[PDB]
C-alpha cells in the first residue's frame, strides 16, 4: 500500500443532575440524565452501533444498551459512581468498541444543578473502506 | 464544589 490514513470523529459525553425538592419514597435525593453525542448535533449512528451505560450495581437492570439515538440514561438517584460507557462501532475490525469511565457526580442541596460536558476525540488509523466510509458520514 | 456521597 502506497497510502494510509487516520480519520478522527468527536464525541461528547456529559450529564445533567438536579436536586429534587421532595425525594421520592425509596429516598432518592436526584434526578440525573447522562448521555453520549456528537457535536453540533451531528449524525454519529453512522458509525456507532450502540451504546452501553454500565450503571453502578445498586440500580436494578445496571446495564442499559441504547441502540439507536438519543443514546442517553434517565434516572432517580442518592449518590454519585463512576459509570464506565462503552461505545461500540459499526466496524467487524478492531476497534470493537471503545471505553470512557465517566465520572457522575451530584451536587449538594440549595447548590446549582450539576451540568458537566466532556469532549472526546477518536482517532481511527487505517480503517476498512467500510468503516471508514461510514466514519467520513459522520 | 462541594458533592454529594458516592455509592462506595
Amino acid at each position: 500500500m502506497a497510502s494510509s490514513c487516520a480519520v478522527q470523529v468527536k464525541l461528547e459525553l456529559g450529564h445533567r443532575a438536579q436536586v429534587r425538592k421532595k425525594p421520592t419514597v425509596e429516598g432518592f435525593t436526584h434526578d440525573w440524565m447522562v448521555f453520549v453525542r456528537g457535536p453540533e448535533h451531528s449524525n454519529i449512528q453512522h458509525f456507532v452501533e450502540k451504546v452501553v451505560f454500565h450503571l453502578h450495581e445498586s440500580f436494578p437492570r445496571p446495564k442499559r444498551v441504547c441502540k439507536d439515538p438519543p443514546y442517553k440514561v434517565e434516572e432517580s438517584g442518592y449518590a454519585g459512581f463512576i459509570l464506565p460507557i462503552e461505545v461500540y462501532f459499526k466496524n467487524k475490525e478492531e476497534p470493537r468498541k471503545v471505553r470512557f469511565d465517566y465520572d457522575l457526580f451530584l451536587h449538594l442541596e440549595g447548590h446549582p444543578p450539576v451540568n458537566h460536558l466532556r469532549c472526546e476525540k477518536l482517532t481511527f488509523n487505517n480503517p476498512t473502506e467500510d468503516f471508514r466510509r461510514k466514519l467520513l458520514k459522520a | 464544589t462541594k458533592q454529594t456521597a458516592r455509592k462506595s
